């Protein structure tokens, strides 16, 4: 998921 | 919690995302067009997750809580932004400052224009009713976490922040000089519009998902999976 | 020219007390719960839009407008009836006094499953949010303007302003506090946004039956039906 | 046509 990468980026 | 309604106010103010610009020159046909607006919505779906990383009581979610939020306001939040910058540009939309289009060029994308009418009927409502900065933040991170509170256990959290923002609405009426009865009142007017974005996220996302079988236009990657949450 | 705005917030709460429509009743296969839930909310429709007739202000509008807004807002006005009547038996929807059904139940119908769910989690948001039938019958009324007013409008919003000054003063006679009293009118008009979209998603299904054309639904449904495209 | 028409009517 593309999405949760970033919201723990 | 422990942030008075000042404090409330400037985080959401100082988490505010840029507006972002587009790919337009004039030299042009509903392809390009529908993907410009899917390039412009891409990047700008990168500053909102930014951005809800700095709403307060936010990060105090799960990881997957966060996920689910998003994925079911994602674009009602899109929406209300893009109102929000089309409120000074009557019967137009202000997608990027040097993107600014109307019904008619809407109508190049087949059902679109259907979408268009509504935006601009937003800011036509926002516009008419007067809206401000410091409360179109707090509606901003209000969508954030009530289009996908129910969708879901202790985190019942989320609507003590809620309620956290609803004082802060009514603490900003009350300093704009109006009654309480005038408070109560706006702040029905107010929360009555996410009814109407809500309605048009779901109309809007049905036509993403149109426009997805109709592969005339490729979406992002992020947009698809972003899509895939509503479908599913 | 104003009729409703003239009335109290006590004379507003009697009048859509009184106007309430019944609890009707119906007489598990695809086909014959989709056909029951058909038959019900076709008969369903005919007494709201007499409950239409009979709220402040309604009446005062013309007769394109009350055919916009009972053609956006049916569907929703369905659902919050359904959830507010189920709303003390908690994992069933009460569609009829002999007719409540789970979650399990709704599976026969695939796609319904789905509303299911968030028809559930509406009653059980009401049930925990302790709804008042006073403050139920305001949403109802609230929706039923509110829902398409954006699709001299300004009456309206001058109706919907005044309904919102009666929740006030049903909450301030509840005794709660004017903090508790913004609060909690913010947590019940939030519902509407999920309502909102529970319909929408609840629209698509109906538009899959009618494709399928597995379940006969009724004209008036349909007429109701396809003028959200 | 529309059936709407006649309920809002009767
Ligand atoms: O920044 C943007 C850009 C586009 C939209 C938008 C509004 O309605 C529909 C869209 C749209 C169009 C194409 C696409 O791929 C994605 C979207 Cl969201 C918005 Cl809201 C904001
Ligand atoms: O009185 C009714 C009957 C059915 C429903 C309902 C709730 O979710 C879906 C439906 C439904 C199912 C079939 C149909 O033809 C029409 C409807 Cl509305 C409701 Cl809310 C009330």
């Amino acid at each position: 998921k593309i999405l949760h990468r970033l919201l723990q980026d | 919690l422990s942030l008075t309604a000042d404090q409330m106010v400037s985080a959401l103010l100082d988490a505010e995302p840029p507006i972002l610009y587009s790919e337009y020159d004039p030299t042009f046909s509903e392809a390009s067009m529908m993907g410009l607006l899917t390039n412009l919505a891409d990047r700008e779906l990168v500053h909102m997750i930014n951005w809800a990383k700095r709403v307060p009581g936010f990060v105090d979610l799960t990881l997957h809580d966060q996920v689910h939020l998003l994925e079911c306001a994602w674009l009602e939040i899109l929406m209300i932004g893009l109102v929000w910058r089309s409120m000074e540009h009557p019967g137009k939309l202000l997608f990027a400052p040097n993107l600014l289009l109307d019904r008619n060029q809407g109508k190049c994308v087949e059902g679109m224009v259907e979408i268009f009418d509504m935006l601009l009927a937003t800011s036509s409502r926002f516009r008419m009713m007067n809206l401000q900065g410091e409360e179109f933040v707090c509606l901003k991170s209000i969508i954030l976490l009530n289009s996908g509170v129910y969708t879901f256990e202790e985190k019942d959290h989320i609507h003590r922040v809620l309620d956290k923002i609803t004082d802060t609405l009514i603490h900003l009426m009350a300093k704009a000089g109006l009654t309480l009865q005038q408070q109560h009142q706006r702040l029905a007017q107010l929360l009555l519009i996410l009814s109407h974005i809500r309605h048009m996220s779901n109309k809007g996302m049905e036509h993403l998902y149109s426009m997805k079988c109709k592969n005339v236009v490729p979406l992002s990657d992020l947009l698809l999976e972003m899509l895939d949450a509503h479908r599913l």
